[PDB]
RNA sequence: GACUCUGGCAUGCUAUUCUUAGAGGGACAAGUGGCGUUCAG
């Protein structure tokens, strides 16, 4: 049972927000995780990149926890992804798997020559960055396949990217690095500009702006 | 014989020269130093308490706030004001009293506000202190009914409305000189010495020039016609970010302004006392300074301590190895 | 975003700063769409038009919005001249 | 203001704006508000040029104006000297007000007593109210502010030019936002002078509250 | 049975006790001025409060503020409308090329 | 079940008294008399 308390998810609880786009459109946030079960739901699946446990220092001396790194993704969509620290391991996977689902971010796809049927790869040379990590994402041909390390290679098939050259420096042995860093980069596909968006964008109103007398009632 | 706290605050022993001593129970009542009130209790009662009739309450208030002492005055110094009118209206003629007060006249010096004269130890080509002059040195010193007003905003009224005010000195003043601050933006006076934005405005733009009044009903008022004053020198400075929290300091830009509570430890913000009769068995000449609690730590200081760094300009050199905290 | 058979395929037009022309990313969340009220030209009332504007959040962050914002209404005609 | 001579700046306002000393700004400046400001005289005090107010007041007039839901404006001042003015405002308006300290995570953390979307934010002192501005960049809000000469302008995207030290002159400035927005929705002829007379938006201060119940 | 809940206690009574002087006796006015006033998300909720309220004004006409008349203090002239105002020479200046060049109230003082 | 939603009657608005399906109403213990700590019930 979901009792909405943003006003966003009082809409969306209701059927005045239809897709998720629109959510991105005015770069609102999304703060109850019930929203991305609405909208994608059994789409969701959630691959569990690793779990370390971790000894806290406590004044009782040391006492363990554990640290979870869950990608989630919708596969020809979209992805997220969360780390969270617990005492056992089923509530650190859930926090992170609801950490992850309040990340969820679109990415663009694009074509590596010709543009006939549907986007398989990146649209243009990508980077992201994350402490001394860089992972570069440069568009690839059809069929040619994710090449990559396994944990990029996880978070890029979970995007919906079919086809991708891949390049990292720096220490990609610590995972949360790498990870966040090739999240970075699929963030930044939308946010490249390119001709294909440069016409000039019309304002549509905004949902807290458009439904304002269905908030009235709440 | 109406007396203020100041004479009370004082400890003006002058019961036995007047007979109509009256007051505010508001203005005994709001005293809080413990002497003064063991003080009250060993007196001979002959002073009576009152209230005015509100009437002149207001006629006070509306010459108040023509004369410019408006927002200076409280609202018991008000009441001593209607008191002490009332008191002249019942046993005096009400003819002798003047209204509509007289206009400012103005008239300008090159001596800078600064100048230490009529400070009483200073000397400039003689000036001592004695044993014999400590007593006598009060202020400017110079029938049936008086105040006991110390506050310079209630001599200033009453000697503009033509009221003969005294002092702890029996004889009353004729002869009324002190300081006060006008705003160099919206030129409102204030009679606080301590405050440092402007009422009004609420700049801190507050300078100081001096007053004099009469006892005949003229107030004449001196500028000083020097250039070091009003120049803006450090006056533009680039502010940090401001910053919350629980030790954030601001640089303090408006009066009402809110900061958070950085108190220091009562060990520290205690001084050393020699004229104790406990002093001498005590094991160290000085008190101990405080080291050990957390407000030591974050270096909170006495907020009239470091007052000469405030007045260096922040846009200039300071040493090379030191921290203004 | 557009392929060769014609149709659009892309999951949306991110809307771009009226300052800049920057892309308003899905997650700028200091970025701002503002409406400003159309009046009429006899009364001085409030029409029910309104022109909006977008604002992305690095302009807003360099301080630099209440420029952009006061520039783009003298150039639509909301703020006179002077 | 469109150049339109139905809201073109009357004598009485400028009255109003002398009186009070909104044109008194501080003795510093920011430079990001150096396009507001007449001259500095050699005193020191920077001059605020008013008819840039007119047009930054009329510029959040009509922001203001644009929103359907006048609850979803919300009006703040931490410090007293605007506490009593944007009360007023609210009851002018309808806006949302808070007064006193904002509880940090009003705007962003949902799980809370006083928590709130608003979908426009006035602030008094974009230096004192700092926080809300904060929250702002973090939830989209956009925010007007009533700027001084020393006023950073991360996250304010109208800056009103005023002395916002002075009691009068914020609660002038308050009341003119109330003007100007209610006769610009329409419940107020622009002929008639407002019934509400601006002495009603200053800080009351209760000493000056017992000076006045004394004289009565 | 049937009780009543909480909230509609809490909203009857704030409501009575700031705006007890415009409430009647009658159900359909009272429920209107609270429709008028409260910010009441729900019908069926604004009746019960109507109810509650039409109870409580009931049962005490049968038998058994400071802050709110110092704040809606106003005078009987405001300060700003006054016969002198001192500007300086620099703000005249400015005045005067702001088109304002024809006042009366204006007092320059120069600075000396 | 003191949880959530909701029906009976509309000759009312909407493409409309007989069929429709959206919205707006109407019911709230509201009124009366008894028992009641005279208030909760
Ligand atoms: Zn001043």
């Amino acid at each position: 049972e979901w009792m909405p308390v943003t006003k966003l998810g009082r809409l969306v609880k209701d059927m005045k927000i239809k897709s998720l786009e629109e959510i991105y459109l005015f770069s609102l946030p999304i703060k109850e995780s019930e929203i991305i079960d609405f909208f994608l739901g059994a789409s969701l699946k959630d691959e569990v990149l690793k779990i370390m446990p971790v000894q806290k220092q406590t004044r009782a001396g040391q006492r363990t926890r554990f640290k979870a790194f869950v990608a989630i993704g919708d596969y020809n969509g979209h992805v997220g992804l969360g780390v969270k620290c617990s005492k056992e391991v089923a509530t650190a996977i859930r926090g992170a798997i609801i950490l992850a689902k309040l990340s969820i971010v679109p990415v663009r796809r694009g074509y590596w020559g010709n543009k006939i049927g549907k986007p398989h790869t990146v649209p243009c040379k990508v980077t992201g960055r994350c402490g001394s990590v860089l992972v570069r994402l440069i568009p690839a041909p059809r069929g040619t396949g994710i090449v990559s390390a396994p944990v990029p290679k996880k978070l890029l098939m979970m995007a919906g990217i079919d086809d991708c050259y891949t390049s990292a420096r720096g220490c990609t042995a610590t995972l949360g690095n790498f990870a966040k860093a090739t999240f970075d980069a699929i963030s930044k596909t939308y946010s490249y500009l390119t001709p294909d968006l440069w016409k000039e964008t019309v304002f549509t109103k905004s949902p807290y702006q458009e439904f304002t007398d269905h908030l009235v009632k709440t | 014989v109406v007396a203020d706290a100041g004479a009370f605050l004082r400890h003006a022993a002058l019961q036995d020269i007047g007979k109509n001593i009256y007051t505010i129970r508001e203005v005994v009542t709001e005293i809080r130093d413990k002497a003064t009130r063991r003080r009250l209790a060993v007196l001979p009662y002959e002073l009576r308490f009152k209230e005015p009739l509100p009437e002149y309450v207001r006629l006070v208030t509306e010459f108040s706030k023509k004369t410019g002492d408006y927002p200076s005055l409280s609202a018991t110094d008000i009441q001593v004001l209607a008191l002490t009118y009332q008191l002249e209206a019942e046993f005096v003629g009400v003819s002798h009293l003047k209204q509509e007060p007289q206009k400012v006249k103005v008239s300008s010096s090159i001596q800078h506000p600064e100048t230490p004269l009529h400070i009483s130890g200073f000397h400039l080509p003689g000036g001592w202190i004695t044993p014999s002059n400590i007593k006598q040195i009060q202020q400017e010193l110079e029938v049936r009914v008086g105040c006991l007003t110390t506050d310079f905003a209630m001599q200033n009224v009453l000697l503009q409305m033509g009221l003969h005010v005294l002092a702890v000195n029996g004889m009353l003043i004729r002869e009324a000189r002190s300081y006060i601050l006008r705003c160099h933006g919206c030129f409102k006076t204030t009679s606080d010495m301590s405050r440092v934005f402007c009422s009004h405005c609420g700049n801190k733009t507050l300078k100081k020039v001096s007053v004099t009044v009469s006892d005949d009903g003229t107030l004449h008022m001196h500028f000083s016609r020097n250039p070091k004053v009003l120049n803006p020198r450090g006056l533009r400075y680039s502010l940090p970010t401001p910053k919350g929290g629980k030790y954030a300091i601001n640089p303090h830009l408006t009066e009402d302004q809110r900061f958070p509570q950085l108190r220091l430890s009562q060990k520290a913000r205690q001084k050393t006392n020699v004229f104790a009769p406990d002093y001498i068995a005590g094991v160290s000449p000085f008190v101990e300074n405080d080291i050990s609690s957390r407000s030591a730590t974050l270096q909170v200081r006495d907020s009239t301590l470091g007052a000469g760094r405030r007045r260096l300009n922040p846009n200039a050199s300071r040493k090379k190895f030191v921290k203004k905290r | 975003m557009q392929n060769d058979a014609g149709e659009f395929v892309d999951l949306y037009v991110p809307r771009k700063c009226s300052a800049s022309n920057r892309i308003i990313g899905a997650k700028d969340h200091a970025s701002i769409q503002m409406n400003v009220a159309e009046v009429d030209k006899v009364t001085g009332r409030f029409n029910g038009q309104f022109k909006t504007y977008a604002i992305c959040g690095a302009i807003r962050r360099m301080g630099e919005s209440d420029d952009s914002i006061l520039r783009l209404a003298k150039a639509d005609g909301i703020v006179s001249k002077n | 203001s469109g150049a339109l001579d139905v809201l073109q700046m009357k004598e009485e306002d400028v009255l109003k704006f002398l009186a009070a000393g909104t044109h008194l700004g501080g003795t510093n400046l920011d430079f990001q508000m150096e396009q507001y400001i007449y001259k500095r005289k050699s005193d020191g005090i920077y001059i605020i040029n008013l008819k840039r107010t007119w047009e930054k007041l009329l510029l959040a007039a009509r922001a203001i104006v644009a929103i359907e839901n006048p609850a979803d404006v919300s009006v703040i001042s931490s410090r007293n000297t605007g506490q009593r003015a944007v009360l007023k405002f609210a009851a002018a308006t309808g806006a949302t007000p808070i007064a006193g300290r904002f509880t940090p995570g009003t705007f962003t953390n949902q799980i809370q007593a006083a928590f709130r979307e608003p979908r426009l934010l006035v602030v008094t002192d974009p230096r004192a109210d700092h926080q809300p501005l904060t929250e702002a960049s973090y939830v989209n809000l956009p925010t007007i502010a009533l700027c001084n000469t020393d006023s950073p302008l991360r996250y304010v995207d109208i800056a009103i030019p005023c002395n916002n030290k002075g009691a009068h002159s914020v609660g002038l400035m308050w009341w003119m936002l109330a003007r100007e927005v209610l006769r610009m929705r329409g419940t107020i002829s622009r002929e008639h002078p407002w019934e509400v007379m601006p002495d009603l938006y200053f800080y009351r201060d209760p000493e000056e509250i017992e000076k006045e119940e004394q004289a009565a | 049975g049937r009780v009543r809940t909480k909230t509609v206690k809490k909203a009857a009574r704030v409501i009575i006790e700031k705006y007890y002087t415009r409430l009647g006796n009658d159900f359909h006015t009272n429920k209107r001025v609270c429709e008028e006033i409260a910010i009441i998300p729900s019908k069926k909720l604004r009746n019960k409060i109507a109810g509650y309220v039409t109870h409580l004004m009931k049962r005490i006409q049968r038998g058994p503020e400071e802050r709110e008349r110092r704040d809606n203090y106003v005078p009987e002239v405001s300060a700003l409308d006054q016969e002198i105002i001192e500007v300086d020479p620099d703000t005249k200046e400015m005045l005067k090329l702001l088109d304002f060049g024809s006042l009366s109230n204006l007092q320059v003082t120069q600075p000396t």
